[PDB]
RNA sequence: UUUGCUCCACACAAUAUAGAUGGAUACGAAUAAGGCGUCCUUGUGGCGUCGCUGAACCAUAGCAGGCUAGCAACGGUGCACUUGGCGGAAAGGCCUUGGGUGCUUGCUGGCGAAUUGCAAUGUCAUUUUGCGUGGGGAUAAAUCAUUUGUAUACGACUUAGA
RNA sequence: AACUGGCGAUGCGGGAUGAACCGAACGUAGAGUUAAGGUGCCGGAAUACACGCUCAUCAGACACCACAAAAGGUGUUAGUU
C-alpha cells in the first residue's frame, strides 16, 4: 500500500510495585508509522497475553536503520494467512536487498496471483537465504544460473506527436 | 554449404555493461552493470557518473552494446577501477547520435544575430552550392 | 520578411462543462502546442486577438476582433483560458485566434 | 502543417484508432485516409462475422427494412465503431463529422502523396503477442464486399508505378549525395557546425 | 398463444414490390457468359406476343409414360423482324462496378 | 514460468543447404527442396556451422515449449522429405463384394475406380494428391504404395483417403470393410 | 421569345467565409528488421551503414518588401509562347523542346523613411452575382387543348396529329 | 412489533434511469477551494506512470443497482504435503 520502515517496538506491560518495569519486550515492526506499528504490536500483543491496549505500556521504538546496504541478499519466508476458503501457512523465496521490497512485491503476488488482502494475513518468518544450497525455488535457481547474456527483440518507442512518417522497425 | 541467417540479433547484455540511463536523475548517464537482480531490475553503479550502487527497472535503462570486463560482486573501488580499464565513453561520444544530440544542443545554442549568419550562409554558402552545381 | 507571423496561435475549444453543463462565459481554450505547464507565469496576461471579417463595417474597419489573456492553466497538461469583453457564440469551436507577447515581463 | 492529412491504413487498431481519431475532427481537422482495406483487430477472425450475423437481425417489426441498416463497404462498417465513439448529431458535432475522407485503396489523385501511421493505433504495437486477427476486405468481401480485385490490381499497378517513380528517385538522389558529398570541408560548414550543425 | 396448427402460406419473396412496378420494358439482371475465345456473339433477343395454338408432334422418353407416343402442345409463338445495329459504348471498369 | 532462453538444437547434415531470410527458410535437400513461413514464431534462427541451427526465444513460456519442442520433431520431419521423403502402403477391405480398384486418370487427376463397393452401383472415385506418388502395391491384393515429403502429403492423403470409406448404414461395429492402411515407408527406402 | 440566349478580355459594384496568412515536401517489402550505400560470380553472396527522431529538408533581408548605381560570374528564377511524352480509379494531372524576359540580398554605391505620435488588426483569400466595355458562338424544347389503348376511381401510364 | 435516519414538508453535486440511496441542504452576488463522484470517445479531466493475472466458439467492465447453484474441467497460474 505504502513503504515500510524496519522499526523497533520495545514494550513492558505496564509497571506495578510488585513488579516495576517487566521485561521490555521489543518487536521489529515493518511498517510505515510507528502509530500503526504500535497498533499492530499490540494487535500482537493480545495475541500474546491477557493483555488489551491501555493494559500495558510501551518503553521505545527505534526504526532499525541499515550501517551496510550495500549487498544484496536472498530471503525466506514463512506465512500466516487467510484465504476466502483455506487459511494456511507458505513459505516461498524472495531475492532482494531489503524485507520490505519483498512485501510488496509479496502482496503483488498474493493480491494478485491469489487475490489475498492483508487485513487477515500474517507474515511468520524471513530467514534471509545465504547459499545456493538453501533455495527451492526454481525461480529463485534461474538468478542462480550464471552470466545470461542476450539481445532483445522487438523494441518500443514512443512518437513525437501521434505519428511517425513511417511505418517503423522493432530492432533494438 | 549455407544456414544463412539474417537478422533477429542486435544490442546484447551483460553484467559491467555500461549502459546508458534513458530516464530519471542521470537520464542520459552511463553505469556498468554490478549484478543482475532479475528480469525487471539489475544492480549498476557508474562511479564514472558519480550515480550510485544502485538499482533500476530494466524498462527505465535502455542499452548499450557497449560491453567491458567487470568481476562481479565488487565495490566502487573496483568498479570505476575497472572504469580506468574502460575509459571508453569516447566511444559513444564517437557515435554519431550523440553528437547529433550535440547537434541540435548547439542548434539550441544560436543567437538571433549569429542566426542571421547561418540564413547569409545559407545564401553564400548555398550559393557556393549553386556554383559548384551552377553549371556543374 | 516572408513569414508574416508574430504573435501566438491557438484554437478554441469550448466553454467549460463541469461534467455536464457548459460554462458560456468561461471557456477551454486550445494552447499552440504545449504540455508542460511550467512555462506559463510569463505568459499569463498575454492578450489574445481573433479576428473576424464580417461583411458589415464598423467605425474604422470590416475586421472586427474579440480580445482576451492569458490567465492560469487547468489539466494534466496546464490549459489556460481567457477573458471576454464579449463572450463568444458558442459556436467558435476550432477557430484559429492570436496570442501576444506584451504584456512584455521584458 | 497539414490542413488535409494523407494516412495509409495498414494494419492498425480499430477502436483505440477512432476514439482518438474521433477526438481529431472536433479541431476543424481535415483528414483523408487512403487504403482501408488493412486493418485488423485483436481477435480471431472466427466470431466476428458471426457478431454481424448477430448485429444482422435488428430491424423494427411492422416494417422490417426501416430499422438499422446494414452495409459492406469497410470505411462505413469502421464508421459503425466510431458512430457511439462520436457525438454525430449536432451543427457542432456534424461540423466535425464533414472534415473527413477515407477510401479503399489510393486513387491516383492521392498517389502523389506520402503517407503515415500511428504508432499507438499500430496493430502490432499494442499486442500481447500471440492474438490472432482479421483481414478487412477479406472478410468484407467473404460477406460479399465483391469490389475487392479491382483495386487489389490498381493498387499493385501504382505501387509498381511508384516503386519505378522511386526508382528513379532513390537512383537519382544517391547521385545528389555524391553530387554535394563533393561539398566537404568548406569555412562556412566549419562555422554553422559550429553553429549547431 | 401459438395459434392451432403448422401450414404453408401464401405468396413469394423475391419479388416484391407489387405496386405499379418499373417500366413498360422490363429490367435483366443476369447474362450469357462472355468467352474471348470465341468469335463475336451476343446475349438475348425481343420478341412480340403474337400468339397461341396447340400444335401436335412426338414423344420418346424412355422409361417416361408417353415413350413412343406423340401428344398435342399448347404453344406459344412470337413475331420476330430483323433489326438494325448502330452503336458501341465502352464501360470502363470501376471497382464500383 | 519463462524458461530464461528456450530453443531448439538441430544438426544439420551436408547434402542440404537452407537459407533463413530473416525468419524465412530457404531449404534444400538430396531430393528437392522445402521452405516455410516461420513468421509465426519469433525467433532468432541460428546457423552455426552447416551443422546445427538452434531457434532463439528469449524468455520462452510454458505451451510455449508445448509447441516448441514439437516445432523440432515438424522440422525434423521435413528433413526427412526434403532429403528422403515417405512412402506408405495401405489396405483395402472387401469381403463378399469385389472391389474394383483403379486409379483412373481423368485429365491428371488420378482418380480411383471403386466398384462393387459392397453392392454399390454409385462408383467413388478418389483423385490423387499430387507430389505424394503413388504406385499399386503389385503382388499383394489390397494394398497400394504412396511416397510423398510430409508426414501429411501422405497421412493426409491417408488421412481423407481413409475417410473415403466411412461405410454407414448396417451394424458397422459388425460390419467391417474399407480402405485401411497397412505400411509407412520411404521413398528411398531405407532412408 | 428587346438581336434575344450563350462563351473571351475587362472594370465597377454587390458578394459570404464551422474558420488563408513561408512550404502537404509521393516506392514497395520486413518486423525474432531490414534499409541504403558499397563490391563481386550476383547470391537469401562482400563490405560498410543506420537508428535510439521531422529537431528532416526546402525557403528565407528591401515601400508585407522601395528606388538606384558600379564587381566576379554566366547561374537561378518567373512570365507567356513553343516541343515532346505519359496519365481512367476520379485519368484531368504528370514529365519534355526552344525563345525571351526579371532578379540575384553572391561583391562594392547613392538614397529613402518620421507624426499612427505611449497600445488601438490599424485592413494583402475566394465567395458569387450584376453591369459595361469589346472579342465569340448558337438559331430550341415542352405543356395545355385534340387522338391511341394495352391505361386508369382520380391523379398517373401509353399512341397519333401541317 | 422495539432503535436511528429521510420523504412527506426539500432543493443542489454522484449512481445512463431512479420519493426515502453517496456528498452536501437553500439571501443576492463575485474572487480563490473541494466533497460525492470521477479523468479512451461522447467526457470536463491523464490511451499518466508501477507490479502481476487472464484470452473468454458463452471474458470482463461492480455500494445503491437492477443476480446462478450442486456438480465438475491433465485449462491456466502459483504454492502445500
Amino acid at each position: 500500500m505504502a513503504h515500510f520502515k524496519e522499526y523497533q517496538v520495545i514494550g513492558r506491560r505496564l509497571p506495578t510495585e510488585s513488579v516495576p518495569e517487566p521485561k521490555l519486550f521489543r518487536m521489529r515492526i515493518f511498517a510505515s508509522n510507528e502509530v500503526i506499528a504500535k497498533s499492530r504490536y499490540w494487535y500482537f500483543l493480545q495475541k500474546l497475553h491477557k493483555v488489551k491496549k491501555a493494559s500495558g505500556e510501551i518503553v521505545s521504538i527505534n526504526q532499525i536503520n541499515e550501517a551496510h546496504p550495500t549487498k544484496v541478499k536472498n530471503f525466506g519466508v514463512w506465512v500466516r494467512y487467510d484465504s476466502r476458503s483455506g487459511t494456511h501457512n507458505m513459505y516461498k523465496e524472495i531475492r532482494d536487498v531489503s524485507r520490505v521490497a519483498a512485501v510488496e512485491t509479496l502482496y503483488q503476488d498474493m493480491a494478485a496471483r491469489h487475490r489475498a488482502r492483508f487485513r487477515s494475513i500474517h507474515i511468520l518468518k524471513v530467514a534471509e537465504i545465504e547459499k545456493t544450497a538453501d533455495v527451492k525455488r526454481q525461480y529463485v535457481k534461474q538468478f542462480l544460473t550464471k552470466d545470461l547474456k542476450f539481445p532483445l527483440p522487438h523494441r518500443v518507442q514512443k512518437s513525437t506527436k501521434t505519428f511517425s512518417y513511417k511505418r517503423p522497425s522493432t530492432f533494438y | 554449404t549455407d544456414s544463412i541467417v539474417k537478422a533477429s540479433n542486435w544490442r546484447l547484455v551483460e553484467v559491467g555493461r555500461v549502459v546508458l540511463i534513458k530516464k530519471g536523475q542521470s537520464a542520459g548517464k552511463l553505469a556498468a552493470i554490478v549484478e543482475i537482480i532479475d528480469q525487471k531490475k539489475v544492480l549498476i553503479d557508474g562511479p564514472k557518473a558519480g550515480v550510485p550502487r544502485q538499482a533500476i527497472n530494466l524498462g527505465q535503462v535502455v542499452l548499450t552494446p557497449l560491453t567491458f570486463a567487470l568481476p562481479r560482486g565488487a565495490r566502487t573501488a573496483t568498479v570505476s577501477k575497472k572504469w580506468a580499464a574502460a575509459a571508453v565513453c569516447e566511444k559513444w561520444a564517437a557515435s554519431s547520435w550523440a553528437k547529433k544530440i550535440a547537434q541540435r544542443e548547439r542548434r539550441a545554442a544560436l543567437t538571433d544575430f549569429e542566426r542571421f549568419q547561418v540564413m547569409v550562409l545559407r545564401k553564400q554558402k548555398r550559393y557556393t552550392v549553386k556554383k559548384a552545381l551552377a553549371k556543374a | 520578411a516572408e513569414s508574416h507571423r508574430l504573435y501566438v496561435k491557438g484554437k478554441h475549444l469550448s466553454y467549460q462543462r463541469s461534467k455536464r453543463v457548459n460554462n458560456p462565459n468561461v471557456s477551454l481554450i486550445k494552447i499552440e502546442g504545449v504540455a508542460t505547464p511550467q512555462d506559463a507565469q510569463f505568459y499569463l496576461g498575454k492578450r489574445i486577438a481573433y479576428v473576424y471579417r464580417a461583411s458589415k463595417e464598423v467605425r474604422g474597419s470590416k475586421i472586427r476582433v474579440m480580445w482576451g489573456k492569458v490567465t492560469r492553466t487547468h489539466g494534466n497538461s496546464g490549459v489556460v483560458r481567457a477573458t471576454f469583453r464579449n463572450n463568444l457564440p458558442a459556436k467558435t469551436f476550432g477557430a484559429s485566434v492570436r496570442i501576444f507577447l506584451y504584456p512584455s515581463n521584458i | 502543417v497539414e490542413p488535409v492529412v494523407v494516412i495509409d491504413g495498414k494494419g492498425h487498431l480499430v477502436g483505440r484508432l477512432a476514439s482518438v481519431v474521433a477526438k481529431q475532427l472536433l479541431n476543424g481537422q481535415k483528414i483523408v485516409v487512403v487504403r482501408a482495406e488493412e486493418l485488423n483487430i485483436s481477435g480471431e477472425f472466427f466470431r466476428n462475422k458471426l457478431k454481424y450475423h448477430d448485429f444482422l437481425r435488428k430491424a423494427t417489426a411492422f416494417n422490417k427494412t426501416r430499422g438499422p441498416f446494414h452495409f459492406r463497404a469497410p470505411s462505413r462498417i469502421f464508421y459503425k465503431a466510431l458512430r457511439g465513439m462520436v457525438s454525430h448529431k449536432t451543427a457542432r458535432g456534424k461540423a466535425a463529422l464533414e472534415r473527413l475522407k477515407v477510401f479503399e485503396g489510393i486513387p491516383p489523385p492521392y498517389d502523389k502523396k506520402k503517407r503515415v501511421v500511428v504508432p499507438q493505433a499500430l496493430r502490432v504495437l499494442r499486442l500481447k503477442p500471440g492474438r490472432k486477427y482479421t483481414t478487412l476486405g477479406k472478410l468484407s468481401t467473404s460477406v460479399g464486399w465483391k469490389y475487392e480485385d479491382v483495386v487489389a490490381k490498381l493498387e499493385a499497378k501504382r505501387k509498381v508505378s511508384s516503386a519505378e517513380y522511386y526508382a528513379k528517385k532513390r537512383a537519382f538522389t544517391k547521385k545528389v549525395a555524391s553530387a554535394n558529398a563533393t561539398a566537404a570541408e568548406s569555412d562556412v560548414a566549419k562555422q554553422l557546425a559550429a553553429l549547431g550543425y | 398463444s401459438h395459434r392451432k396448427y403448422e401450414a404453408p402460406r401464401h405468396g413469394h419473396l423475391g419479388f416484391l414490390p407489387r405496386k405499379r412496378a418499373a417500366s413498360i420494358r422490363a429490367r435483366v439482371k443476369a447474362f450469357p457468359k462472355d468467352d474471348r475465345s470465341k468469335p463475336v456473339a451476343l446475349t438475348s433477343f425481343l420478341g412480340y406476343k403474337a400468339g397461341m395454338t396447340t400444335i401436335v408432334r412426338d414423344l420418346d422418353r424412355p422409361g417416361s409414360k408417353f415413350h413412343k407416343r406423340e401428344v398435342v402442345e399448347a404453344v406459344t409463338v412470337v413475331d420476330t423482324p430483323p433489326v438494325v445495329v448502330v452503336g458501341v459504348v465502352g464501360y470502363v471498369e470501376t471497382p464500383r462496378g | 514460468m519463462k524458461y530464461i532462453q528456450t530453443e531448439q538444437q538441430i544438426e544439420v547434415p551436408e547434402g542440404v543447404t537452407v537459407s533463413i531470410k530473416s525468419r524465412i527458410v530457404k531449404v534444400v535437400g538430396p531430393r528437392g527442396t522445402l521452405t516455410k513461413n516461420l513468421k509465426h514464431i519469433d525467433v532468432t534462427f541460428t546457423k552455426v556451422n552447416n551443422q546445427l541451427i538452434k531457434v532463439a526465444v528469449h524468455n520462452g513460456g510454458r505451451k510455449h515449449v508445448a509447441a516448441l519442442r514439437t516445432v523440432k520433431s515438424l522440422v525434423d520431419n521435413m528433413i526427412t522429405g526434403v532429403t528422403k521423403g515417405y512412402k506408405y502402403k495401405m489396405r483395402y477391405v472387401y469381403a463378399h463384394f469385389p472391389i474394383n480398384v483403379n486409379i483412373v486418370e481423368k485429365d491428371g487427376a488420378k482418380f480411383i475406380e471403386v466398384r462393387n463397393f459392397l453392392g454399390d452401383k454409385k462408383i467413388r472415385n478418389v483423385p490423387v494428391r499430387d507430389g505424394v506418388t503413388i504406385e499399386f502395391s503389385t503382388n499383394v491384393k489390397d494394398e497400394i504404395v504412396l511416397s510423398g515429403n510430409s508426414v501429411e502429403d501422405v497421412s493426409q492423403n491417408a488421412a481423407d483417403l481413409q475417410q473415403i470409406c466411412r461405410v454407414r448404414n448396417k451394424d458397422i461395429r459388425k460390419f467391417l470393410d474399407g480402405i485401411y492402411v497397412s505400411h509407412k515407408g520411404f521413398i528411398t527406402e531405407d532412408l
